[PDB]
């Protein structure tokens, strides 16, 4: 028995450091020597009740690189099931009989958690409920800051953008807070700053953090620079433009930057990272996205295997 | 202290205008036998608080810690064998099941056949209650409007 | 007949497992004073029926005919001045306001700030209850599920 | 040669008792010992001109559990083919050249039957035309009343709901009418009762049947209780509510019920079967749905195999 | 004071024979000698929360032929008010301050009745709630059977079609049941026949009625022939066609018909009355529709006038 | 000549105190003695390029109560003009030839201001551009706090809600800042508070203002209580509920309130003012909405008249 066999992986704070460490170490491994027919003969469901094709094409290639078969759907208010009146509970109750693992994204929160109550023995991977968890993204964010920095501890890691509603930076902080040292720099518009329940948590485990106005005051100290979009509607048409440019990253700013330093972005970007950064060696968002394959493979293999032979 | 049958579980001293509510949320009327409902009297350590006994039941220790965020202080002193042989008083539990509703409008628990469940926290200062399903930690005064 | 205060409105003999419900629909707890709730006893012309007195209130003649489609037979005998000076028993009213819900899903009363109101009919045989708003006449057993 | 090799399975009265018996016996078998690479290398088309994802996810897993590959579509008025003006005949004429078996659901009736005229050697499985046939559902309804009652004869079988327009209960009666004994109880609102051409048929083969007002008068005699939804628009806002509750099944009613007795439902339910029935051992709709895999596998294997080696 | 001044006209059984008689007699009158600037300076709201342009163009011309001004809307899920969350109660509460009479159609039942509770002094004319009342149609149906038959009593009046869900024939029977003699003939498909609460009512006031299979057995006795559509979905694809043609009226059938006899239809027809009937002198549906102007004018004048001077 | 004849009324800070005083005094007047055929024969355009029916039904009744005729449109991406490619400039250039006054709402800002450049002699009333002006609302907000408080000076006036993006409370402050004394109390969620360019302006003209957490600390001092909605998306699912209830106004809170005190709301409300407030004499939002007729009439009369004879 694996520590994750039959487990439903729904949250990042559902996991412990030691199996986060088992997810990462395994990913590094399958990346090294691929296992093409590991999940041969297993049938997996890609239930995207909420369309999102960048998470879907990633997940679905990951099933396939391990030899699994895929049945599923991108719903856009038209899928007969889990729609007319049929409860999402009763949809999972009939999917759970013909597949071997459900993958699931949905608009409402705790959807995957509800699925867990009706899937029975079937594991549920949560591709993102709503405003709540998307642990597979976080498991590819940590796999990338470690594949490049060589460690998940005692690092300087900046967090740029909409830090209030930015669930992707919320949950990268909680997972990195299970490791030691680790400095945090939050650069955010006055009004979209990091919510203070995370800052509360950061202080109880005694983690070091600052608050900054721009990437201008942060750049020579920084190992990771996790970038994220600031939405126009969240600020004020004028307040948006005055502060806007402090949160854009052209390559001009990559002057003081350390050699190790990596610019990561959850994607899709629009304009807060400029095309002259893509050439620079510190740009690693496209590779961050490629590694998502490796992190999502690992969950699929641990969850559907006892004897993991790699 | 008012007129009531020997033997059952006595529930006592409920605070200002609760009591009907407690009979509403924990469903104490479904399981029949004489339900001596006191209500709107003067009583112990108060002189204006609600209270009520039942016959034949026997609420568990976890069954009584459920009251906690509604009364705290409230006797539930069993009238065992023949008479009042076993005192109690709720503190605050580790998990309040059913009863309360998530204030997040977009929770799946408003749409489903699922039992509502909040993990309890902060022994006092501002008791926080996170949802099982959407993992949002709201204040207890906020969930307690319902 | 159980222990209760002199003076108030006595409500008696409620049928099989109603009583909590009546305290729920007519909102008898909002207007405080000692609410001697009997419940789940043996009583008059029964020997297994619910019942409950209150203090200081005085339900009207129309206030008591509201019970009609829930009990019919049920004493509501006032303990006036000092003692039991004025007997009563509900028949069936001409209009049940609030309380019941229209079974027509497409009624505007599910969406609004409007008081639910059904005109009563058939003194017995199969009491019919038409909506004020959508003018649909359903059986009373059908609206009485709620 | 198999009796079903190259056959297009379009209706339930297109089949005979003996190959209905060959479909069922085979299903019982593949369920026992799976044949994962039986249809290895065959390519099958999932043509759902009419979306329906619960029939689609079932069919598509069934192809895959036998190792077949799937290409296809859920159309919702946007698929270029068999749309702009291209006749459904001419769509089948070009699909029939690259696949090995078509699976097909459509809005108009006799669509699959039309496909049969242009597919040539390619078999056509009918996933439901319109108001007419859906034989794959019926082949999983009989496989389930027999997996549980141990026989398809001399049974008491209730039929609850909208029996007039309920095509799923129409066709379960015709198929069960090819077997002996078998009592029938039709519980239906006065206005949506069983159409009298079926009742006519039932009398010529001398089959026993009654008519009831509620599941209240039927419950101790009943082996199967095939449940189905009564639509609000089919009755009258008031006539709906007066009679409504006689057709709901909470577990309260499961008191007199025999030990064997199974509550089956075609799904999706909404509220005519209550959640306290799901716990009770007589609830078998979720398993009924799971077995649809086994019945649909069987058609795929018989239709694409001569020498069926199981 | 008029008997209808400030009254909200919401149902037909809200009215009494004597003011039904005051509505009709007034219509006959305004038709005779028009009053073009009677409602001069009044502002009326055409609130069609549910679009319906044939009721709207009628109502709106009727306001205008009396010199009134019109503000309003045809909503089709896009009108900001009484939509986003603003209760229909709170919409009426602000319309009621700038208009002098509301005209209102809506999808849910008792909508106009709800409006009555928040309009205050403002009268509400109900252009049709849902499945419930549309008294303005009935007030133009009676004005037409009387303009042609010369009386609303002791008449033979047929009722053809979907008599179960046909609210227009429901309410024409209740209003004609306030008058004496009056025979009724209901021709309807077995399954869509006249609901038996009306038949119950008809028996208590001792009104004569029959039940027929076709207009073939009714035609020489009949004064009015109120025609109405039989929907394809309400019957059964086959049951529809077998019985269909008994409910169509071509002019072939107008052979035995009395001279007085009028063929009325609520409209829109489709095919149950044929184009060779339009030439025949018994066709009066187009004139029935024209008179709707006169019946709706009358309500507007009685409701907004005390001293009606005509 | 009137001071407003031929003027385009586009902003509230486009106006001066003295003609704000001429708009208000005139409204009080037309309310007193109506002028039904004042604008007789003028044709006015209701151009709602952005639908909004509560502003439209108000404006359009106002044209009509002065005897004017109305032509126009509610566009919802389908109006041929000012759509396919035809510039909003070139739409106004052809409307400006057949009407006498344009009324205009649009999604983009400065739309009405652009219209002013192409209408020529035709006045343009701005029914709301985007995030910018809606001066007609403000001219009915001041007409109502003065019809009830008897003055627009040295008043205590609370401002509750989303004060950051709440353009309706922005512009009520600037207009009330042209008058003397006047205290201001802004009750707002920490994150949606009053933008500090207004607070800057308030300090230069030396106007008194506070900041509060709830209507609990404000109620006995307050003359007006201008209420406005706090959007769920603007805060955080949890941060919304903790603070939510301080911004709801049930009638419970109307205990200390002065006798004069009026609760005004721009509408539509949803739930931040409760139905038990509607009964209380301090509820004046429904009357606030009714007076919008009087304020909008006044602009139409001043703008299209030299010799205003009232
Ligand atoms: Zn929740
Ligand atoms: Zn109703």
């Amino acid at each position: 028995a694996n520590p994750l066999y039959q487990k439903h992986i729904i949250s990042i704070n559902d996991l412990s450091r030691d199996d986060l460490n088992l997810v990462l170490a395994t990913a590094a491994k399958l990346k090294a020597n691929p296992q093409p027919e590991l999940l041969k003969h297993k049938v997996i469901a890609s239930c995207f009740f909420e369309a999102s094709t960048r998470t879907r094409l990633s997940f679905e290639t990951s099933m396939h690189r391990l030899g699994a078969s895929v049945v599923g759907f991108s719903d856009s208010a038209n899928t007969s099931l889990g729609k007319k009146g049929e409860t999402l509970a009763d949809t999972i109750s009939v999917i759970s009989t013909y597949v071997d693992a459900i993958v699931m994204r949905h608009p409402q929160e705790g959807a995957a958690r509800l699925a867990t109550e009706f899937s029975g023995n079937v594991p549920v991977l949560n591709a993102g409920d709503g405003s709540n968890q998307h642990p597979t993204q976080t498991l590819l964010d940590l796999f990338t800051i470690q594949e490049t920095q060589g460690r998940l501890d005692n690092l300087h890691v900046a967090m740029v953008g909409d830090l209030k509603f930015g669930r992707t930076v919320h949950s990268l902080t909680q997972a990195l807070a299970k490791f030691d040292g680790n400095r945090f720099y939050f650069i955010a518009p006055d009004a979209l700053a990091m919510p203070q329940y995370i800052l509360d948590m950061l202080d109880e485990k005694g983690i070091a953090w600052s608050l900054h106005s721009s990437i201008e005051e942060v750049m020579a100290e920084v190992d990771i620079l996790y970038m994220t979009r600031v939405q126009k509607e969240r600020l004020d048409p004028s307040e948006y433009a005055n502060v806007k440019a402090q949160f854009v990253l052209r390559a001009s700013d990559l002057h003081n930057a350390k050699a190790n330093m990596k610019v990561l972005h959850p994607l899709p970007r629009v304009d807060e990272i400029a095309t002259d950064v893509d050439k620079t060696p510190h740009a690693w968002y496209f590779q961050q996205a490629g590694n998502g394959i490796f992190a999502r493979q690992a969950l699929l293999a641990l969850v559907l295997n006892r004897d993991l032979v790699l | 202290q008012v007129e009531a049958i020997k033997r059952g579980t006595v529930i006592d001293h409920i605070p200002a205008q609760i009591g009907f509510k407690l009979l509403s949320l924990f469903k104490l009327t479904e399981t029949d036998q004489r339900i001596t409902i006191g209500l709107n009297l003067p009583s112990g350590e108060m002189g204006r608080k609600d209270l009520i006994k039942i016959e034949n039941t026997f609420l568990s220790e976890d069954q009584v810690d459920q009251l906690a965020l509604y009364a705290p202080q409230a006797t539930v002193n069993r009238i065992d064998n023949y008479e009042v042989v076993g005192k109690s008083r709720p503190s605050l539990p580790e998990r309040i099941d059913n009863v309360l509703v998530c204030p997040n409008s977009n929770c799946i628990s408003h749409a489903e056949p699922v039992s509502s469940s909040f993990a309890v926290r902060k022994r006092a200062n501002d008791i926080a209650l996170k949802c099982k399903y959407c993992e949002k930690e709201f204040s207890h005064n906020v969930v307690l409007a319902n």
